[PDB]
């Protein structure tokens, strides 16, 4: 019932990988995500970039303190393992929908857990990489994540789509279709 | 499917009015279960679960750890907040507004009209349906909020109705973006 | 004028 709800650190480290994540958030949209392996703060925003400043060396610190405390909470709890979830997939326009006008298709996938996905698309059938993009693990109050996916495109009647999201919580990859109706 | 052990540390701030009311809390995961946290309005690091009394107890005996966590509502939520008083709270993306008709499936045997608002925050949002001279209040649905993820929203609210020669149809939508608010219309049979 | 954090407390490693 806050105005405002912020995470100045929503940290995350698994042993799979090894993989870990740190970004800051404000009203549920990434604020910034801190490169790990290359040391650097990308903000996502023009606005952001311009106005604030984080040093990426604390992201890492405190990943590494996340690590320190892991490993303890394993032998704690007698190596218990996370379960997996399954994951709610929608996919949507970002803009009205008119043949001719460049758009982007938007993939949600809601409910991820643990924080491993493969989110990609098809083009008619076809693995499509060029104006694929994503935002980094989002944060949700269950203590669970959700991820989403972007592709450009050009709306075009010969023309379909479909998100591919791969999780261990499925038993086989899943397909959300999504065509100008 | 590999076996995955998954931590997750929040250090997160709750805000209403402005900062005349701010709450700090901390939140310590092992896989989903928060087993420990610390929240500014006890004071204390408190053990949720049976899997945090080592945890609890090891911060709560370091009185420079409870005091330097107490001092982080205002070394780190009030601190920020100013940051994002002139950056993010200000920050304001005008909607832009599309009214379509349903094509086919079916609406329920009555016809739709579509108003999509899109690509606005923050997510303070009124849309109105008209017809004519009266406001629709029956007959409208509208889909929830919509997060791009991008720092941009979207919303989409149809009004069910039966296409009149005459009959002039039109979408108000009010954002905190614009003084003067957004007003699309569509004419029934043309 | 810079981003602040929450620093991650450390269990105690024995
Ligand atoms: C782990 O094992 C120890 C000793 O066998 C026991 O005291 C504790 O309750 C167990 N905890 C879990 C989560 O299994």
């Amino acid at each position: 019932v806050a105005d405002h709800v912020a995470s100045y650190g929503v940290n995350l480290y698994q042993s799979y990988g090894p993989s870990g994540q740190y970004s800051h958030e404000f009203d549920g949209d990434e604020e910034f995500y801190v490169d790990l392996e290359r040391k650097e703060t990308v903000w996502q925003l023009p606005l952001f970039r311009r106005f604030r400043r984080f040093d990426p060396q604390f992201a890492l610190t405190n990943i590494a303190v996340l690590k320190h405390n892991l490993n303890i909470v394993i032998k704690r709890s007698n190596s218990t393992a996370a379960t997996n979830e399954v994951p709610e997939v929608t996919v949507f326009s970002k803009s009205p929908v008119t043949l001719g006008q460049p758009n982007t298709l938007i993939c949600l996938v809601d409910n991820i857990f643990p924080p491993v996905v493969n989110i990609t698309w098809l083009s008619n059938g076809h693995s499509v990489t060029e104006g694929v993009s994503e935002t980094s693990f989002l944060s949700k109050s269950d203590h669970s994540f959700f991820k989403i996916s972007y592709l450009t495109f050009l709306p075009s009647a010969d023309e379909i789509y479909d998100c591919k999201v791969e999780h261990w919580g499925l038993d086989e990859p899943l397909l959300k279709h999504w065509e100008p109706e | 499917s590999p076996e995955d052990f998954v931590y997750q540390f929040k250090g997160m701030c709750y805000f209403t009015n402005g900062t005349e009311r701010v709450r700090l809390v901390t939140r310590y995961i092992y896989n989903r279960e928060e087993y420990a946290r610390f929240d500014s309005d006890v004071g204390v690091y408190r053990a949720v679960t049976p899997l945090g009394p080592p945890a609890a107890e090891y911060w709560n005996s370091q009185k420079e750890v409870l005091e330097r966590t107490r001092a982080e509502l205002d070394t780190v939520c009030r601190h920020n907040y100013q940051l994002e008083l002139r950056t993010t709270l200000q920050r304001r993306v005008e909607p832009t507004v599309t009214i379509s008709p349903s094509r086919t499936e079916a609406l329920n045997h009555h016809n739709l009209l579509v108003c999509s608002v899109t690509d606005f925050y923050p997510a303070q949002i009124k849309v109105r349906w008209f017809r004519n001279d009266q406001e629709e209040t029956t007959g409208v649905v509208s889909t929830p909020l919509i997060r791009n993820g991008d720092w941009t929203f979207q919303i989409l609210v149809m009004l069910e109705m039966t296409p009149q020669r005459g009959d002039v149809y039109t979408c108000h939508v009010e954002h905190p973006s614009l003084q003067n608010p957004i007003i699309v219309e569509w004419r029934a049979q043309s | 004028l810079v981003e602040a954090l929450y620093l991650v407390c450390g269990e105690r490693g024995g």
